[PDB]
RNA sequence: AAUUUCUACUAAGUGUAGAUCGGUC
């Protein structure tokens, strides 16, 4: 009964993080589904938890396309984002927003996304 | 033409605009710096407290003058007040001599010692400073030196106290009228008690303890009334009624606690005292301390809920006493005793007009509608209905004393339930965790208590009649004065806690900037230039208010003319308004002996006196030309308002330093991203300044500076973020979302500091056509021989109904204003307000607080009833004529309307406002009904009370009989078809000609005489047809439709009677049983129903009429229903308004048989009789 | 340091409550936002954490009027919500959907709001 | 859901349509 605690807290921990980026990605689409698609942010995609106020910007798995075509996913309805145009089928559903071209990605872009409109 | 032409400028009209002033430049950097608005609020602040020194300086000199004043014709006013009157006006003397007691004593206070140095600046300079002996409050006292202007308005109350005119603020109608007459009835009940107590009770203990001075039987008598004068004499006497602490812990008793303790005969059969009321001058901030009143008010300890058991143990006593003299007072509330004791709102009623025509009315009944009127005087004359006369007005086995017992009984088991439910909020430890304007539960407890106990209060103030009554009974009323004046304390209670809920989360607290200069803005730039040291500034479309400083006052005029750029362009030209006391003492400082003789009140000399005043005058403009329209021209051109120029880099540099502060006149109408049609004022204040304004709109002095904080903070902002789709709220908009590139906040302009300015202006000073208004539009009424009237009626399914006809009688046009049309570049949209007003009651029906929506409701219909008068001044502007709106006095009732009372009358009240000056906001200033030129139909606005049968273009109508009639014969049900025995069945069917069948049109053809039926002296024809046509709607809520010819042949098949043969009246008076009487009673009641409605859901509503017209049609209003310009009525309202306006006609009518200087006093109300008259004959 | 996991695992269950509150609350305030004014659903209200999975239907503290004026907080972006009209002043800001008028009331109305529009 | 201030609003994108005075208690 000792050790069972370290799997049942953190398997409480990583749900209040898997809800927190959850409900980030709420918003977040809110926003991005309001932006007119040449205001979109340079963007990193995922289809993992990615964590942006623990975000670590060393993995070579980051790439910083334009977001477009934001729209439901509805058996479960959650967001989902393309990460280029309609025909090129990469379609993620955990994306954090980040400054600059590819290769290289600065900081956060915090309170920024309503910013750009 | 028309008639409207001739009603311009008439008379003066004062206005008050409102601006808000923001600061430009480093203005709030130099008012940060220079510290000017830390002396304004702490005056504002220090208010209240020179106001209690004021009340303490007044008190003092109340009982510094009454002290020392002895009386003379107080014996003859006490003698001859309880004589048992004896009116050959020898009571007259009394009254006159009362005057003379309030002129005696009045005369005292205004006479002598001082009242000169009373309201005036001195009383804070000289007597003040040396009376209150302390720095502290000294202090204040020189802290408020020069500015005695925020007193004037204090002063003007406190001096309409010391005068004659018996109102209830005043001290003579405190001292003779409330506590003379409790001291000749303790008097006279002091003469029934008179006997010796017990020889030491009264003159050994209470005589030395109390005052040792002299004697208890004096206190009885005329003249030592005069010691009761004071606030101390008061305080002993009150003392010895009531009782005295003995400056120790004996505490003891009074004589009504000797009346208690006498013990004589299980009734106590003795009067008790009245106290005196005392002289004249003797939380709304948190949540705790409102609940914290109710704590010690309300709980089960205090005084209210003793007086409640003391109310209630006097009314299980209430069969002992005897009902000889107990008065009900006549009034709404005696019909209330009515209802829940015997059967319906009018009995009593019947049982004394049963009276009233067993002596005055004789047989062959000649009752007109003036015997009625005389009747109906003599019942509202009364005042003084006892219970023995209502025990007499019973049936067998009904005792009223009884019955009221019982339901008075149940109404204190209503309080005792209401206060079983409300235990656990008062008990010991409950801690609001919400906020009282939130937690609605706790608000809801309080409101059902005080509402339970202020309807009792009402229900049992019910038992106070006029007053200077006959022998009534004191063994009674002397316990129920007693408590009484504690359920008024509930009364106060009620209001704050109810004015404390209601509260908005914003506040508009301001205080008044006087910019250290106790002078500020009094005038206009005059030639003093450095008292008032304020102007206006306009530059481009913006206006500006310039204020100077003290240290550059005077040296800030030496400004450039005509730069190359940057003009203010400055106001100049001042005003010297009503120049008459001006005038002579040029001249005055053969026509001397003409002016200093007073003879001017004459034309030759008159004329001298013209050239007199044009050759000894010629930095003035002047222009002259009996002596009232000569003087009426000098202040018509003694106006003239014209801009100079100035620079702009000078005075900016004047900002920058502190020289000279400027704050902008700007509204929303003065934005630049504005493009509709702005406000009313927004265009008084262009045309203020305007070329072509000769002078009808022009200043006034007296415009203050106000500073309003902010009372939101920004923790609690709220508001709709910006590039997302919003919702809209009005179901007629084809657009369902919008969606704006900026935000929009909730109260935006309550989370910051805002500067107000409050500028007087006056329109038509000189007024040039000056004559009656009534008496010309009679006038002009009488030489037109096609006029139009408009009919406003209060509706039942609507809100208000409009129905516009012609001089003859044709209806030109019917229409509802449930809906309003908005107009902008073309666009209409509709807004519904029967609708809206029917969500909210919604939402008023699950609240489970009903103070905040009846309030919003109320709010709504103050909204709606301005739309409204928009609508009907577009009316009045269109067809050009008067309106027939119901007069609102007649004391008529329905109960059914949605638009009450009270909200009519301040509809009627912004109909007289608005047409006193009438502008059409969308026209050219310069032509008439403009900006300049408005109209002017309407005079002031003097009482409620005063709205009777004329007010210019305004006809006030009493709306009788106008709801239920029929628009097309003129029949009116004039019947009282109720069942109420066989006897009076037999008769009335006695009294029908003939009741016969037509087989041909299968209808039961009932023609029949009136003549022998009661109270049918109004009407005309006599002889009417009826028939059996149509179905309707019984209402009893089951909703039962019911057709009629076919009820008539289930109910004559039934019970073995025929209907082939041809009289069968007698037929009909064969029968013995109870029910076929009863049913064909209400057969023939639902036969003269004409108004069908369902009252439920909105599918039909009509009205049809039984009798046939001079062709044979039927009138049903369904088949005018569906029409595009229907002759006749629609529906029941336009019914209503359609013969409002038909009065009106008849009153033009009545304008064309008199002559043209006879029109003054012609009578406009109609009877009842002409009406029938003009509706059954003038039809066709 | 027993009884210390008593309050630090109850803090961490609180959390992720309160976050799933709020998440609910952020897509509820999206549905509800959505709504023309007349096919809002009847709302239990309430100032504190309102849980719509474990709601008990038994307290003599809860209504159900309907709700209007959807809105953002400024200062804080938190969702506002009127209770009856704007001229009232009962904004609350933890609301749930239930199927019924006052008092008597029935269930909750779970994913039927999407199908009022 | 923006206002000199009030009521309904969103009415073509920092506003739209009417009403609106006084200083009081
Ligand atoms: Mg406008
Ligand atoms: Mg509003």
């Amino acid at each position: 009964h000792n050790d069972e605690m370290y799997l049942v807290v953190q398997a409480l921990i990583r749900a209040c993080i898997i809800k927190e980026i959850d409900l980030y990605t709420e918003q977040l689409y809110n926003i991005i589904k309001s932006l007119p698609y040449d205001k979109r942010p340079n963007v990193v995609y995922s289809d993992q938890p990615l964590d942006p106020n623990n975000l670590d910007l060393s993995e070579p798995e980051l790439w910083a396309e334009q977001v477009g075509e934001c729209m439901r996913y509805a058996h479960n309805d959650q967001p989902c984002f393309y990460i280029g145009s309609t025909k090129r089928e990469l379609r993620v559903n955990y994306i954090v927003p980040v400054i600059g071209v590819r290769d290289e990605i600065e900081r956060v872009m915090t309170l920024e996304e309503v910013r750009n409109l | 033409m028309s008639k409207l032409e001739k009603f311009t400028n008439c008379y003066s009209l004062s206005k008050t605009l409102r601006f808000k002033a923001i600061p430009v430049g480093k203005t709030q950097e130099n008012i940060d710096n220079k510290r000017l608005l830390v002396e304004d609020e702490k005056r504002a602040e220090d208010y209240k407290g020179v106001k209690k020194l004021l009340d303490r300086y007044y008190l003092s000199f109340i009982n510094d003058v009454l002290h020392s004043i002895k009386l003379k014709n107080l014996n003859n006013y006490i003698s001859l007040f309880r004589k048992k009157t004896r009116t050959e006006k020898e009571n007259k003397e009394l009254e006159n001599l009362e005057i003379n007691l309030r002129k005696e004593i009045a005369k005292a206070f205004k006479g002598n010692e001082g009242y000169k140095s009373l309201f005036k600046k001195d009383i804070i300079e000289t007597i003040l400073p040396e009376f209150l002996d302390d720095k502290d409050e000294i202090a204040l006292v020189n802290s408020f030196n020069g500015f005695t202007t925020a007193f004037t308005g204090f002063f003007d109350n406190r001096e309409n106290m010391f005068s004659e005119e018996a109102k209830s603020t005043s001290i003579a109608f405190r001292c003779i009228n409330e506590n003379l007459t409790r001291y000749i009835s303790n008097m006279d009940i002091f003469e029934k008690v008179d006997a010796i107590f017990d020889k030491h009770e009264v003159q050994e203990i209470k005589e030395k303890i109390l005052n040792s001075d002299y004697d208890v039987e004096d206190f009885f008598e005329g003249e030592f009334f005069n010691f009761v004068l004071t606030q101390e004499g008061i305080d002993v006497y009150n003392a010895i009624i009531g009782g005295f602490v003995t400056e120790s812990g004996e505490k003891i008793k009074g004589l009504n606690e000797y009346i208690n303790l006498y013990n004589q005969k299980t009734k106590q059969k003795l009067p008790k005292f009245k106290p005196l009321y005392k002289q004249v001058l003797s939380g709304y901030t948190s949540d705790e301390e409102v609940l914290e009143v109710f704590r010690n008010t309300l709980n089960k300890n205090s005084e209210i809920f003793s007086s409640i058991k003391k109310l209630e143990k006097l009314f299980k006593n209430f069969d002992e006493y005897s009902s000889a003299g107990i008065f009900v007072k006549n009034g709404p509330a005696i019909s209330t005793i009515s209802k829940d004791i015997f059967g319906e709102w009018n009995v009593i009623r019947d049982k004394w007009n049963a009276e009233y025509d067993d002596i005055h009315l004789k047989k062959k009944a000649v009752v007109t509608e003036k015997y009625e009127d005389d009747r109906r005087k003599s019942f509202k004359k009364i005042g003084s209905f006892s219970l023995e006369q209502l025990q007499e007005y019973a049936d067998a086995d009904l005792s009223v004393v009884e019955k009221l017992k019982e339901i008075i009984i149940q109404k204190v088991d209503e309080i005792y339930k209401v206060y079983g439910s409300s235990e656990k909020l008062f008990d010991a430890d409950f801690v609001l965790e919400k906020s009282l304007k939130k937690n609605d539960a706790v608000v809801a407890i309080m409101k059902d208590l005080l509402d339970s106990v202020k309807s009792f209060e009402n229900y049992i103030k019910a038992f106070f009649g006029e007053g200077k009554e006959t022998n009534r009974d004191e063994s009674f009323y002397g316990d129920f004065v007693l408590a009484y004046d504690i359920l008024l304390k509930v009364d106060h209670i009620y209001d704050a806690i109810r004015n404390y809920v209601t509260q908005k989360p914003y506040s508009k607290d301001k205080f008044k900037l006087y910019f250290q200069n106790p002078q500020f803005m009094g005038g206009w730039d005059k030639d003093k230039e450095t008292d008032y040291r304020a102007t206006i500034l306009r530059y481009g479309s913006k206006y500006y208010l310039a204020i100077m400083d003290k240290k550059y006052a005077k040296c800030l005029q030496k400004i450039d003319k005509d730069d190359v750029n940057g003009n203010y362009e400055k106001i100049n030209y001042k005003l010297l308004p009503g120049p008459n006391k001006m005038l002579p003492k040029v001249f005055f400082s053969d026509i001397q002996k003409i002016y200093k003789n007073g003879t001017f009140k004459n034309l030759n000399d008159c004329h001298k006196l013209i050239d007199f005043f044009k050759d000894s005058i010629s930095a003035y403009d002047f222009n002259f030309s009996d002596i009232a329209g000569f003087y009426r021209e000098v202040e018509e051109q003694g106006y003239k308002v014209s801009f100079e120029s100035a620079s702009k880099k000078e005075v900016d540099k004047l900002v920058e330093e502190g020289k000279l502060y400027m704050f902008q006149i700007y509204n929303k109408d003065f934005s630049d991203k504005s493009h509709g049609t702005p406000n009313l004022h927004t265009m008084y204040f262009k045309l203020l300044f305007d070329e072509n304004n000769h002078g009808q709109i022009r200043l006034s002095g007296g415009a203050e500076l106000f500073m309003r904080r902010a009372s939101l903070k920004k923790e609690e902002l709220v508001v709709h973020p910006a590039n997302s789709p919003i919702a809209n709220k009005n179901p007629d908009n084809p657009k369902k979302t919008t969606t704006l590139s900026y935000d929009v906040y909730k109260d935006k302009r309550f989370s910051e500091d805002q500067y107000e300015l409050h500028i007087p202006i006056a329109i038509n000073k000189c007024p040039k056509n000056i004559f009656k208004i009534n008496t010309e539009v009679r006038v002009l009424l009488k030489h037109d021989d096609n006029p139009y009237v408009i009919g406003i009626d209060r509706g039942e399914r609507n809100l208000l109904y409009i129905v516009v006809v012609d001089g003859k009688g044709n209806i030109v046009e019917q229409y509802s204003l449930n809906e309003i049309i908005n107009n902008f570049n073309g666009i209409r949209i509709k807004t519904d307000y029967h609708s809206l007003l029917d969500k909210k009651e919604k939402e008023r029906f699950e609240a489970r607080q009903n103070w905040t929506s009846i309030e919003n409701i109320k709010e709504l219909k103050a909204g709606y009833i301005s739309q409204v008068v928009h609508k009907i001044c577009e009316l009045v502007e269109k067809y050009d004529a008067v309106i027939a709106l119901e007069d609102l006095n007649s004391g008529f009732k329905n109960s059914r309307v949605k638009v009450e009372k009270q909200v009519y009358q301040k509809f009627e009240k912004m109909l007289i406002d608005k047409l006193n000056y009438m502008v059409d906001k969308k026209s050219n200033p310069c032509a008439t009904g403009g900006a300049l030129k408005g109209y002017q139909i309407t005079n002031k606005f003097e009482s409620f009370k005063s709205m009777s049968t004329q007010n210019g273009f305004i006809f006030y109508i009493p709306a009788w009989l106008t709801s239920k009639i029929d628009p097309s014969t003129g029949f009116v049900n004039l019947l009282k078809t109720k069942y109420t025995s066989i006897a009076d069945s037999k008769k009335f069917i006695s009294s029908f000609d003939r009741i016969m069948y037509v087989p041909e049109e299968d209808l039961f053809e009932f023609a029949l005489d009136y003549k022998n039926f009661s109270r049918t002296d109004a009407d005309y024809i006599k002889k009417w047809k009826l028939y059996s046509y149509g179905n309707r709607i019984r209402i009893f809520f089951d909703w039962e439709e019911v057709c009629l010819t076919s009820a008539y042949k289930e109910l004559f098949n039934k019970y073995g009677i025929n209907y082939q043969q041809g009289d069968i009246r007698a037929l009909l008076c064969e029968q013995s049983d109870k029910a076929f009487y009863s049913s064909f009673m209400a057969l023939m009641s639902l036969m003269l129903q004409m108004r069908n409605s369902i009252t439920g859901r909105t599918d039909v509503d009509f009205l049809i009429s039984p009798v046939k017209n001079s062709d044979g049609i039927f009138y049903d209003s369904r088949n005018y229903e569906a029409q595009e310009n229907a002759i006749l009525p629609k529906n029941a309202d336009a019914n209503g308004a359609y013969n409002i306006a038909r009065k009106v006609l008849w009153a033009i009518g009545q304008f064309k048989k008199a002559e043209d200087e006879k029109l003054d006093k012609v009578k406009i109300a109609i009877s009842n009789k002409e009406w029938l008259e003009y509706a059954q004959t003038s039809v066709k």
